[PDB]
């Protein structure tokens, strides 16, 4: 319980929004919003933006790491992928905000040891189909670290056993099968 | 650096 320093985390984050504008290029709709290094940081950002279930259908949030855009073009998520987590409609009032702040707790709290290192960031995709949230790691051939990261991101989210969740190369996403399943 | 659900939960309260 300490009185006057901030809690440095391991990185510094970058959150990210995107606009739905289908008259536009999709790279074009990506607005960097607020970057941020410490639990305080994160917190005052947080309680200051909308919850994603607020947000227009064809919106999204991404956190990365510092200098990581959230498109599949970066050098760091060009071989990499994603775990993904896929929601109806209908979840989108119970799940979506409190499994989407879940996931910015895993990343910031560098919730997955050494394997952290792998994680680039993470996505929720608003939309009027079905809303997702996943994160992006940086090599789909890291399988120990792709198949640890996916392993804990299950249990940190709290879904049975019986719901099995995928991970997707952005290379296969491009052109969708999955490499690893947990 | 690592901190658990709970330490980072426990700042947004306090
Ligand atoms: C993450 N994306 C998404 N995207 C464009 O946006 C489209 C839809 O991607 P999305 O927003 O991730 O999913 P969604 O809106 O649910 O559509 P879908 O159900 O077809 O996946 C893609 O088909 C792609 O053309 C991209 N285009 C580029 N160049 N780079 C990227 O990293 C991405």
């Amino acid at each position: 319980p300490e009185h006057y320093i901030k809690h440095p985390l391991q990185n510094r984050w970058a959150l990210w929004f995107f606009k739905n504008d289908k008259s536009k290029t999709w790279q074009a709709n990506l607005r960097l919003i607020s970057k941020f290094d410490t639990v305080e940081d994160f917190w005052a950002l947080y309680n200051h933006i909308q919850l994603s279930s607020n947000l227009m259908p064809g919106c999204d949030y991404s956190l990365f790491k510092d200098g990581i855009e959230p498109m599949w073009e970066d050098e760091k998520n060009k071989r990499g992928g994603r775990w993904l987590i896929t929601l109806n409609k209908q979840q989108r009032r119970s799940d979506l905000d409190r499994f989407w702040l879940e996931t910015l707790l895993c990343l910031i709290g560098e919730s997955f040891d050494d394997y952290s290192d792998d994680v680039c960031g993470a996505v929720v995709n608003v939309r009027a189909k079905g809303d997702k949230i996943a994160i992006w790691t940086t090599e789909c051939e890291n399988r120990e670290a792709v198949t640890h990261i996916g392993r804990v991101y299950k249990e940190r989210l709290g879904l049975p056993p019986k719901i099995v969740i995928g991970y997707q190369s952005h290379a296969d996403t491009a052109t969708t099968k999955n490499r690893f399943v947990v | 650096k690592r901190y658990s659900r709970e330490q980072l939960l426990l700042f947004q309260r306090l």
